[PDB]
């Protein structure tokens, strides 16, 4: 779900830990009154599906353009124009779908300062915090550590 | 590998609306995105579908592109035929699409469809259809 | 022969280090005293 | 061009729709409801 690293403060102690790793749950809280709907999966979804409808009308009148382009062309050599031509409106279409989801489904989360990367990792499962079931310590029988 | 079997139908599909087969006939291209297609929900495929559609469709390799492979045929021959709307909402279960196995998909269509059709001035109605992971495009033209 | 001056401190007091790391909007100011940038209490966990 | 169109009608229903939704809070709390989920479409807009 995510991965991370993280470096601490200025010291002079190269062997000792630091509290830098925390930064994964850094979120904003000043404004928490109201459930921002950027968590809620059913909007997140409703969203895409909007998104999907675009494509798909986008698809329609770069096919109505294509065959508007392919009659100029003589009728002997219109099929490797046509192949060529499909396939490049075939990913363009792939991409736009994936950029969509992307954005609803995967990156919700990226440029919402509410939204703690750990939370937002879970979120994209429809898990809460309160599913993190084990936390596997370094635990090195150190002192510090 | 550049040329899969996708880009074949696709441009074949709009190689027989490019000013040849298109002389005196309403044409509708209709796309169509197979995640859009709920197959689980019964509400959107009993009423949008017949119990032919639904025989073949469910019993094919890639349901939910087979799925969207005939709701994008029913979708093209809506346009070709040029009515706006068939009363109230869409039920397109009247516009059937008869898919034989390897045969060309056959349109048989009855109801109120069948009506604004023949007062049109409509005899028959040809459909092409390409389905893959992805988009699924339907070519419809609807002569005299 | 000064192109090089360690830092003494972060710019945060460990009161704060942990307030600091969990607010990405957290950002630091003059500190009128001292003349040096810090993390003040005020830009930590705020409206504006 | 075509997409920042699309963008620019989405936020305009979003506005429509959070204006559908401040009416059933109460007027005395639903500044900080406008200004919590403005701020959302604001980033919802940027992101796209």
């Amino acid at each position: 779900a995510m991965a991370a690293t993280a470096t601490d403060k200025i010291g002079r102690s190269v062997p000792a830990p630091g509290k830098g790793i925390l930064t994964t749950a850094r979120e904003h809280h000043s404004s928490v009154k109201y459930a921002s709907p950027n968590l809620n999966m059913k909007y997140r979804k409703r969203q895409l599906v909007t998104r999907e409808a675009q494509i798909k009308d986008w698809v329609e009148n770069e096919l109505e353009a294509l065959k508007l382009e392919a009659e100029e062309i003589p009728s002997e050599d219109q099929n490797e124009f046509l192949l060529e031509r499909t396939r490049e409106i075939h990913n363009e279409a792939e991409s736009q779908l994936r950029a969509a989801q992307q954005q609803w489904g995967n990156d919700f989360y990226k440029r919402d300062p509410r939204i703690a990367p750990l939370r937002g990792a879970l979120a994209t499962y429809g898990l809460t915090i309160d599913d993190l079931g084990v936390a596997s310590f370094h635990g090195t029988s150190t002192k510090a550590n | 590998s550049y040329i899969n079997a996708n880009t074949i139908e696709t441009a074949k599909m709009i190689e027989n609306m490019t000013k040849e087969k298109v002389s005196n006939g309403g044409v509708g291209v209709d796309v169509e995105l197979i995640t859009s297609i709920n197959v689980e929900n019964d509400t959107f495929i009993e009423r949008n579908f017949t119990p032919q559609e639904i025989e073949y469709c469910s019993a094919q390799p890639s349901v939910q592109s087979s799925f969207a492979g005939t709701w994008s045929a029913k979708e093209a021959v809506f346009k070709s035929l040029g009515v706006k709307s068939l009363g109230g909402g869409a039920a397109l279960k009247d516009i059937e699409i008869v898919r034989v196995n390897k045969n060309a998909p056959a349109v048989e269509l009855h109801g109120n469809a069948k009506k604004a059709a023949e007062e049109a001035g409509v005899t028959d109605v040809k459909v092409s259809i390409s389905h893959d992971d992805l988009q699924a495009v339907a070519v419809a033209v609807s002569t005299k | 022969n000064k192109l090089f001056v360690s830092k003494e401190h972060a710019p945060y007091t460990d009161e704060l280090e942990e307030d600091v790391y969990l607010d990405p909007l957290a950002r630091v100011s003059k500190d009128k005293k001292s003349g040096s940038l810090t993390f003040n209490s005020k830009n930590i966990q705020s409206k504006d």
